[PDB]
């Protein structure tokens, strides 16, 4: 009816707001971190998609999770995890920090960063290209464009 | 065959001193810095339009897996298990049968894409061209299972990206 | 009378800037959140008395502008030229005696 | 046999050196320039 | 019809500070040889709205305050400072014509440091009170400055009134007489605003500007928009300072044109400045304060008390 309409037009414009101004925190632990600084890079330049370059922990939209999470790091990968203000999404960037990647079978690495936070974007490859990263940065993109937070609100 | 960055003794006649009592003063490097920066914003920036405009790649590159068959239709793979004992990350797989015609063909092929390293030392160890790896790059996904490839999913790679894949193999072959 | 409109005009516009960004993120829910003297320099406190004592002497400094339309000019330039030598130096002082170090 | 090498007569030269080119006034002259806006801001 | 004219200020006061934020990230990109935001709007036309609108609805961070009161108080302070900054400045007239408009400014400018003292009292950490005091011994370090090249300045004015800078100026720009006044007056103010290459809390060089550190702080919109109302604002204070533009009296859009054409001028100036060079250490710039600027500010002082005694031109009080 009316009031569907009306949310659905606000869930429209704060997923736009939300989607089109992502802040992200990035952990660059390890060979990742030099493809996300070449997506930063004046070539593919995320800054031009509203993605902002070395913004704040502690306003961060998303997690970019670039590099080995070893078994020594995941604690403190939890703490900033937490320390994120809610829509808080992460983009596990990596083989290593999707599923353990070339380090998969060692007794110091977190098999993927999966068991420690949840994770809405796997960017795949060692390391995925920039091209490939922004190619899952706009995929988280079109994550938020869908999300439909105040009609679930309005219909239950 | 060696040289000395900063080893120079600068020069104490009033001319030279009144030089860099000027620069000091007057900050003469630092325009000329604001003149390089300046110089870059008159510049066309080398931004391109991504997703409308893509990142040059050559047919080497090695990105998203796919099991190729011959002019026929018949799959390539021969289930010899050369690409699994080379994997670096024991990313690959195998189990094997003779299938109903008694041909030596896989029951099994997974490629786990989240231990994979991408390093296409499966395309060269195998020796029919079977496992390739394609150009797609991009392949991000929204969960973990979903870059757990098998076989049906690495034979859909191959059946998508044919067209493609056979003339990066036929630019590239005769440096391999 | 303008200005106390525009004073109460800029602090009321302030206050509703903060009262939003304060209250407008509380409307959607979120998940509640469940998981979880300092060190003196003499310096930093010394940087700030140098300040007052120069704030004061800029005090002095302050009504120079209307000093220069008086008559008795020779006088008036003697006793600017002096203050403004004496912020200079309680400067050297400060200078000389290691005051200005490692916040130099 | 076709493969990846110099043309016949080499490359071309390749500079490799700093070259930071010494523009800008002597310190005499921007001092004068520097003291003639002070004058005739003066006058 | 008064208040018409209170909200036609401090309304687009507000969206100059939003669109500031564009004309900071593209102005910035193609100094880096990149771009900066096209996506979102037509030229990035729309980033300032998404971004405010992101940060508006962003949950309030993880932690609580040490003081709720001084929590309250100082982005409330801040945003009422840097809008009360702009109604002397004649451009060409004053909102509230005063006669001390320019020690109005100083006292004003002056009374911002309690924002960030507030802000560091309110916070939890003991290492972010830390980072406040010496964002705070920054501040009231180039004050110092600010005020005796204000003075030396309003020698040359005869008074303390901003619209009296407009006739002090009609013959020649004051940055011809003072410019090493000038200059100094730029860097003091940059430094005022903890603009690069002098923002050590925004930076390194800070004891708690280091990822995962603890601190409850405020709605960091909040303190931006504060932050660039100053710069704009210190920014048009610079222009009619040393920089005044021709009015004629029955043409003021001609003076509006020309201060704001200069003004937006002098603010990409700020944002060339900031895309050039690396950070000052904190002792750096406590050196290029008080053993550097401010002898030659009191020496310059010195000049422009005498100056206009030995040369007959002793401006008039009215
Ligand atoms: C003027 C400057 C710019 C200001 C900001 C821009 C203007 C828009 C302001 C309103 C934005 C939309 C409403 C607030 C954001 C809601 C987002 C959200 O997740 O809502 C879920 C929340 C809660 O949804 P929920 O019940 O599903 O909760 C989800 C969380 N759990 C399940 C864990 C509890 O929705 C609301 O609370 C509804 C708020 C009112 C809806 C809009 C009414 C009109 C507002 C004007
Ligand atoms: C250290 C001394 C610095 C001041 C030197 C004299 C400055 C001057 O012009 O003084 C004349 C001034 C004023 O003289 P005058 O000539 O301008 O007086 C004319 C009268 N009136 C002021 C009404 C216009 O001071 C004096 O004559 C007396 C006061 C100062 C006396 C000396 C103080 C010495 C302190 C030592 C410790
Ligand atoms: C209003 C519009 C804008 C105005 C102009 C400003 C735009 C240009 C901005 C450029 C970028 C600057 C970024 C920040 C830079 C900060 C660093 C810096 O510059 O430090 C200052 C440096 C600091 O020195 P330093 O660190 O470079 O040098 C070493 C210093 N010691 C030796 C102490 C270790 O220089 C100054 O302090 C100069 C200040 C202004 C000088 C004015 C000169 C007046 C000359 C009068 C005549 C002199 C001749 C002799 C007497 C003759 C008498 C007749
Ligand atoms: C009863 C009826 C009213 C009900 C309540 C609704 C009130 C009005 C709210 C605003 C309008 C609602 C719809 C918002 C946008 C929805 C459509 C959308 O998202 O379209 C996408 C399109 C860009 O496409 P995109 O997906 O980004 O593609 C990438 C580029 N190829 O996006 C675009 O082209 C740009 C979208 C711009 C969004 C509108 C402009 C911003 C909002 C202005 C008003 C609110 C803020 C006011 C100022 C705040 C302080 C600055
Ligand atoms: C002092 C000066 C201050 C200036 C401030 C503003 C600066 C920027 C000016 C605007 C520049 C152009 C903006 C264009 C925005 C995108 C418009 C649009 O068409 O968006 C598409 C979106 C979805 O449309 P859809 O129906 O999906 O179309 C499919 C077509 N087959 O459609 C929608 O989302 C719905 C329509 C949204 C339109 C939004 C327009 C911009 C609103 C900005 C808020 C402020 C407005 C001005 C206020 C001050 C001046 C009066
Ligand atoms: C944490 C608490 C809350 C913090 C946020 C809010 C407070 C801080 C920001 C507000 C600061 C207010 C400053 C107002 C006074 C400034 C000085 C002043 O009045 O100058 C203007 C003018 C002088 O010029 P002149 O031309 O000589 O005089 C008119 C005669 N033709 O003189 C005039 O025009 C005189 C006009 C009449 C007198 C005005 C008196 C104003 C009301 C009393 C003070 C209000 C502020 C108290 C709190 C301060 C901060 C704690
Ligand atoms: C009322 C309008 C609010 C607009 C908010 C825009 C905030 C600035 C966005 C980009 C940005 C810049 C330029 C910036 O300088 C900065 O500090 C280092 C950020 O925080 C990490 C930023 O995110
Ligand atoms: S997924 Fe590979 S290339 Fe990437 S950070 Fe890990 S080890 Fe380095
Ligand atoms: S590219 Fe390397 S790591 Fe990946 S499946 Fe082939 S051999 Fe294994
Ligand atoms: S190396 Fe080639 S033919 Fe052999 S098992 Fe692997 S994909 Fe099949």
């Amino acid at each position: 009816s009316r009031g569907e309409y009306v949310v659905a037009k606000l869930d429209d414009l704060i997923n736009w707001a939300r989607r089109s101004s992502l802040w992200p925190m990035t952990f660059g632990l390890a060979c990742c971190a030099v493809e996300m600084m070449h997506m930063a890079a004046p070539r593919y330049d995320m800054d031009r998609f509203g993605v902002v370059f070395r913004a704040s922990p502690r306003q961060s939209d998303v997690m970019i999770v670039a590099g080995t999470l070893t078994n020594k790091m995941a604690p403190a990968l939890r703490k900033v995890y937490d320390q994120m203000p809610e829509p808080r999404y992460v983009v596990s960037m990596g083989s290593c920090a999707n599923g353990g990647g070339y380090y998969h079978y060692s007794y110091s690495v977190v098999r993927g960063c999966d068991r420690i936070v949840p994770v809405d974007i796997y960017v795949p490859g060692c390391p995925p290209t920039a091209e490939a990263l922004l190619y899952g940065i706009l995929q988280l993109q079109k994550k938020i464009k869908r999300e439909k937070r105040l009609r679930i609100w309005y219909r239950r | 065959t060696y040289k000395y960055v900063n080893l120079r003794e600068p020069s104490m006649d009033m001319k030279s001193v009144t030089d860099r009592a000027a620069q000091t003063l007057l900050w003469t490097e630092l325009i000329r810095g604001l003149g390089m920066t300046l110089s870059y914003l008159f510049r066309e920036p080398a931004t391109i339009n991504y997703p409308f405009e893509k990142g040059p790649l050559s047919p080497r590159f090695r990105g998203e897996h796919a099991l190729r068959r011959y002019p026929s239709g018949e799959e390539r793979c021969i289930a010899c298990k050369l690409c699994e004992a080379v994997c670096p990350a024991q990313a690959i797989t195998i189990e094997a049968e003779p299938r109903a015609d008694g041909s030596r063909r896989t029951t099994r092929y997974d490629i786990d894409m989240t231990k994979c390293i991408y390093c296409g030392f499966c395309q060269e160890a195998c020796p029919v061209d079977a496992i390739v790896e394609g150009p797609n790059f991009e392949f991000s996904t929204e969960t973990h299972e979903e870059l757990l490839y098998n076989k049906e999913k690495l034979l859909n790679n191959g059946d998508k990206w044919e067209a493609e894949i056979a003339a990066n193999i036929q630019a590239d072959y005769l440096y391999r | 009378m303008n200005l106390m409109i525009t004073l109460l005009t800029n602090f009321t516009l302030a206050t509703l800037l903060v009262t939003i960004a304060f209250w407008l993120p509380q409307l959607n829910v979120y998940s509640e959140k469940t998981s979880p003297r300092l060190p003196f320099s003499m310096k930093f406190f010394l940087v700030a008395i140098t300040f007052l004592l120069f704030d004061l002497e800029i005090a002095l400094l302050l009504p120079l502008p209307w000093a220069s339309q008086t008559t008795n000019l020779n006088t008036m330039l003697t006793m600017a030229l002096l203050l403004i030598f004496l912020l200079a130096v309680s400067l050297a002082y400060e200078w000389t005696q290691k005051g200005l170090e490692w916040t130099e | 046999v076709k493969q990846d090498m110099p043309p016949v007569g080499g490359y071309g030269p390749i500079d490799y050196k700093r070259n930071l080119p010494r523009r800008g006034l002597s310190g005499y002259s921007m001092f004068a320039v520097g003291i003639g806006a002070l004058l005739f801001g003066y006058w | 019809m008064f208040m018409i004219n209170v909200l036609t200020l401090i309304i687009p006061i507000l969206l100059a500070v939003a669109f500031l934020t564009l004309v900071e990230r593209k102005v910035l990109g193609y100094m880096q040889f990149r771009k900066g935001p096209n996506v979102v709007g037509p030229y990035g036309l729309l980033q300032p709205i998404a971004d405010a609108i992101k940060l508006f609805i962003k949950e309030p961070l993880r932690p609580a305050t040490s003081s709720i009161s001084m929590f309250i108080l100082a982005p409330i302070l801040a945003l009422t400072l840097a809008l009360t900054m702009w109604i002397p400045l004649p451009m060409p007239y004053p909102l509230i014509n005063m006669n001390l408009g320019v020690l109005f400014m100083l006292a004003m400018s002056s009374l911002a440091v309690y924002s960030i003292l507030w802000s560091g009292w309110a916070s939890n950490s003991k290492y972010a009170l830390i980072g406040a005091l010496r964002a705070v011994a920054q501040t009231i370090s180039y004050e110092v400055t600010l005020a005796i090249i204000l003075l030396s300045v309003l020698l040359m004015n005869g008074s303390f009134t901003l619209s009296t800078l407009i006739i002090t100026q009609e013959q020649v720009w004051l940055i011809f007489p003072a410019w090493p006044l000038a200059m100094m007056w730029f860097i003091s103010t940059l430094a005022e605003t903890n603009r690069a290459p002098f923002d050590l809390t925004e930076g390194e060089s800070e004891l708690v500007s280091g990822f995962n550190v603890e601190y409850a702080a405020g709605p960091f919109a909040l303190f931006f928009m504060a932050e660039y109302a100053n710069i704009i604002m210190m920014n048009i204070f610079t222009t009619t300072l040393f920089l005044g533009a021709f009015h004629n009296p029955y043409m003021p859009e001609l003076y509006t044109i020309n201060f704001t054409i200069k003004s937006l001028l002098l603010s990409i100036t700020f944002l060339w400045i900031r895309a050039s060079y690396p950070r000052f250490r904190y002792d750096q710039l406590m050196h290029l304060l008080w053993k550097n600027f401010l002898p030659l500010t009191l020496a310059l002082c010195m000049w422009h008390v005498s100056l206009p005694i030995l040369l007959s031109s002793i401006p008039p009080q009215t």
